[PDB]
RNA sequence: UUAAACCGGCGUGUGGC
DNA sequence: TATCCGCTCACAATGCCACACGCGCTGCTCGGCC
């Protein structure tokens, strides 16, 4: 009935489900047909349909509403919206719209929404009585949020390793600088998990930019909210489409007062991507780039702000570099100073099988202040000045050992003194 | 210009495909197929651009063959002498000097042959890959059913074909499922398709074992040899070395349930898996299961095994397209033979003892003497001409006049051999109706007759080519014969 | 299923018979 | 409830040929289904 209660099932299950309600049988269509037909066919019973999807508006006028599990993609399980709604209620993209369906006649090709229901979990009148996003007040980030799970593990380490070397707070902008070969997509899990299991109290929600299939399916059902992926199955052009989705989705949740984290990784392919859509202007830069390809990867990247009204958008983006090119370096040159987070992995720890390679050194937290209090900074300063005698490798070693003796950050900061 | 080519594969994409020798071969190709714009004789011209040292350098290849055709590209296994070629090959030249040099549409040609040569090299690593990775069982999903065969993908722009040999002759396939199979094939330069999956092959069943029963896969059940007819019937033997391990009871598993389960996977396909044997006689024996057998003849020099069947399990010995003994002829690689049904169905004790109508006059001095002998066989009479006296002395009776007969029984042996061999050496026959013609005696009717015609009538329906090569006659005689030959045949109006 | 080839309607004005 | 009388509109005006030509810019409105 739904779109995701579908979704979330299997394709077999999906088939079996369809050969089950009496139709031609639909293990030979692909599941977004599947589930299309299965639409139909119930809607043929003679009854209506309650469906959502988050919005899109292009240059006609009207909306398409994208699935959860399509990664927010084109597809016949996108439903179509009359303009009249938008007139109304001014829906901008990155509203989850959830209201009633009638099956598409000849002529036409997907589901119509006929009602309104449900407006971002929220009344329609939230439609008609909210803020926008480009006239609040962006702030610093006031909350903190802990990183380590707590439970004294393997992979605990890097949590609290961040936890002890710069934490992480709501509304903030988190720029990962790191080489290949890494540790970068086992730290991305690493992080969002300790962050949904010891604060399910903020809602998660993961971007994987060109990465492999098998990646996509071990991000997807590992990790809590929504896990939109965008591989190379689809060109740049569609890339750039499930970024500008997510990126108002959570621009939209945002303005509902609701706390977004958006994990990307990572920065230089989706401004490779983006180079690749975007016009020539005449002139070539370092690295060839153009004038305004930059501007799409700029605001992506400082879209993120703290909001003291209520609800807050962080974002935690890894970067590549060494990669021989020069774009790539120009990119991270461009995306290192309009961060308000920087953070650096390591390479050359990272192939001694000594993880994680954080670099101590360029570590840092604008405003670290509103983020850490008085004797917590007090803790921090001393072991940031005691770790200061001139180390990369050894450093590692005695932040590594220290931490794997010890079970929370109380336990070493009170066992160190 | 050298400097642009340079700029140019230093700016390919796929460097790893196309390297650098590659791209530069492909050049070569591309000037290649421009000079044979360039000028109107369709030259083959390599030109070896040497892109590390520095720019092009037409070439011309003396391509050294008798004829003369093209002679830009013609010179005979000698003429070697001038400049230092000293060589009957490979002795090549550079005649061009400044020849033409990039033009646009040259360009656009040199444009689409290195992005055909991308793919072309996309190609050539996955069948690189292809090649070594010739393993275990594959999934893919199918795109296109065909009636000659069907193409099937995995990811990462993975196309593979099953041909129509590969299927089988009932399993339904349309677009969109996920069909299992073996890659099989090897075809590093092919045109279409790149990757070779079968379901029908017989080594197929043998991995399936391998990826399905626990034991093969630690070489404690060694898998023997395999036979199958497509989506039909797959018989298998199969050796362990172990000895209280049961392959009857462990390979199919519980009351047939580990053969079944291959056999669901393979799409309604029977099995019989038989133990292997060292001997090939027992081997062709158990084979055939289920079936019992009593007469078992086996001959190595021929190949030949016969293997009759009680009268009454033959609709079920032999089955349906003769499978059961089909798949064995092809488990072992022999030849079978059954055609007895109640008159004497042993074949062994038949054989042995049935000799009273070609043993009437052998011992032909007095018949009073003893029986014939089954204990040397007398059952070859070729291999029988010459026997040792190790062995003639058991018998009695073989007094000097017997010994005396058996040499007369020998010459004429020889003269009948020597008769048969000159009727099957001539093969001419000359009639009076060929030595009667004036101008042909006895070895010129031996010549024409093994011309190849026997006959007065087609005779004159031949040329002066056709009588070409004749010993005794020259092509003026051979006229006036033929002339003569056609008169009294044909312009006589006789009959 | 495969191969080859291919992919003036209207109005106006002028002049002439 | 007849009987012209006159007002008003439809419909038409050879066939060919040859040549030439231009059949526009910008504000406003409307459409709401890639």
């Amino acid at each position: 009935m739904n779109l995701t209660e579908l979704k979330n099932t299997p394709v077999s299950e999906l088939i079996t489900l369809g050969e089950n309600m009496g139709l031609e049988n639909l293990a030979r269509m692909r599941k977004q047909d599947i589930i299309f037909a299965i639409l139909k066919q119930h809607a043929k019973s003679g009854e209506d349909i309650f469906g959502d999807g988050v919005l899109e508006i292009l240059q006609d006028g009207f909306g398409f509403l994208r699935s959860a599990d399509s990664s927010y993609l084109a597809g016949p399980d996108d439903i179509y919206v009359s303009p009249s709604q938008i007139r109304r209620f001014n829906l901008r993209t990155g509203d989850t719209i959830s209201g009633k369906i009638r099956p598409p006649k000849e002529g036409e090709r997907y589901f119509a929404l006929l009602k309104v229901n449900e407006v971002n979990f929220d009344k329609p009148e939230n439609a008609r009585n909210k803020i926008l996003f480009e006239n609040l007040t962006p702030l610093h980030a006031n909350s903190r949020l802990r990183m380590e799970r707590g439970n004294g593990s393997t992979e605990d380490l890097t949590a609290r390793v961040l936890d002890l070397a710069s934490p992480i707070g709501r509304g903030q902008r988190g720029l990962i600088v790191a080489p290949p070969k890494a540790g970068k997509t086992m730290l991305l899990q690493n992080i969002a998990q300790s962050i949904a299991y010891n604060h399910p109290d903020c809602v998660l929600m993961v971007l994987l930019i060109d990465e492999r299939p098998e990646e996509v399916t071990e991000m997807q059902r590992l990790v809590k909210g929504e896990v939109v992926a965008s591989t190379f199955d689809e060109p740049a052009s569609r890339h750039v489409q499930v970024a500008e989705m997510v990126i108002e989705k959570a621009k939209r949740l945002v303005e509902h007062k609701k706390d977004v984290i958006i994990l990307l990784d990572s920065i230089t392919r989706l401004a490779r991507a983006y180079n690749t859509v975007v016009p020539a202007s005449g002139k070539v830069l370092t690295g060839g780039v153009d004038a305004n390809a930059l501007h799409r990867p700029k605001r992506f990247f400082g879209a993120a702000r703290n909001v003291e009204e209520g609800g807050s958008l962080t974002i935690i983006a890894t970067a590549l570099i060494d990669t021989g090119s020069k774009m790539d370096e120009v990119i991270y040159e461009e995306f290192k100073g309009t961060g308000n987070m920087e953070l650096h992995l390591s390479r050359k720890i990272a192939e001694k099988r000594v993880f994680p390679a954080i670099d101590y050194n360029r570590s840092g937290t604008r405003k670290e202040e509103l983020l850490t209090t008085q004797e917590e900074l007090q803790k921090m300063w001393i072991l940031r000045k005691i770790i200061h005698p001139m180390g990369e490798i050894d450093a590692m070693e005695f932040l590594i050992n220290k931490l794997a003796m010890t079970k929370t950050n109380d336990d070493f900061f009170e066992m160190m003194k | 210009m050298n400097k642009e080519i340079l700029a140019v594969v230093e700016a390919v994409s796929n460097e790893k495909a196309l390297p650098r020798e590659k791209i530069f071969e492909a050049l070569e190709s591309a000037l290649a197929t421009a000079t044979k714009k360039k000028y109107e004789q369709e030259i083959d011209v390599r030109v070896q651009i040497d892109r590390k040292s520095g720019d092009f350098d037409t070439f011309r290849r003396w391509l050294v063959v008798d004829e003369v055709t093209q002679p830009t590209k013609e010179i005979t296994l000698e003429a070697a002498r001038y400049e230092d070629e000293s060589l009957n090959l490979g002795d090549y030249v550079e005649d061009q000097i400044e020849s033409v040099t990039f033009d646009r549409i040259t360009t656009q040609t040199a444009k689409q042959v290195i992005v055909q040569k991308v793919r072309e090299a996309e190609r050539a690593m996955v069948v690189d890959q292809f090649r070594e990775h010739e393993g275990e069982i594959i999934t893919g999903v199918v795109k296109k059913v065909n009636r000659d065969n069907i193409s099937l993908d995995l990811g990462n722009n993975a196309e593979a074909v099953i041909l129509r040999e590969d299927m089988l002759p009932r399993e339904n396939f349309r677009p969109g499922d996920r069909v299992r199979g073996v890659l099989y094939s090897v075809r590093p330069e092919a045109r279409g398709a790149q990757l070779f999956v079968t379901r029908s092959k017989p080594e197929m069943l043998i991995e399936l074992f391998r990826i399905e029963v626990p034991e093969i896969g630690e070489e404690v059940i060694e898998i023997k040899a395999a036979a199958r007819d497509p989506g039909s019937r797959a018989k298998i033997a199969v050796k362990t070395n172990d000895k209280r391990i049961d392959p009857v009871g462990a390979c199919v598993g519980m009351r047939g349930a580990r053969v079944q389960a291959v056999s669901t996977e393979l799409g309604g396909e029977r099995i019989d898996i038989v133990l292997w044997d060292d001997n090939p006689a027992q081997f062709v024996i158990n084979a055939m299961a289920p079936a019992d057998v009593a007469s078992i003849v086996v001959d190595e020099d021929k190949h030949t095994m016969d293997i009759a069947v009680e009268a009454g399990n033959l609709a079920q010995a032999i089955g349906r397209n003769g499978q059961n003994v089909r798949l064995a002829s092809q488990l072992s690689g022999w030849e079978l033979n059954v055609m007895t049904v109640d008159d004497l169905q042993a074949k062994h004790q038949a054989e042995a003892h049935a000799a009273i109508d070609t043993f009437t006059k052998y011992l032909d001095i007095d018949e009073d003497f003893a029986t014939v002998l089954v204990e040397e066989g007398f059952s070859t009479l070729e291999e029988l001409a010459y026997v040792p006296m190790k062995e003639l002395l058991e018998i009695e009776g073989l007094d000097e006049p017997t010994v005396e007969a058996l040499r007369e029984r020998a010459k004429n042996a020889l003269a009948t051999i020597a008769q048969a061999q000159e009727e099957s050496l001539g093969d001419n026959k000359p009639a009076d109706d060929l030595l009667n013609l004036e101008g042909v005696d006895r070895d010129l009717a031996f010549k024409l007759a093994a011309r190849g015609v026997c006959t007065l009538e087609d005779l004159a329906e031949q040329g002066i080519d056709d009588l070409a090569d004749i010993e005794g006659l020259t092509d003026e005689k051979a006229g006036a014969l033929i002339m003569a030959a056609r008169n009294i045949c044909w312009f006589g109006d006789e009959a």
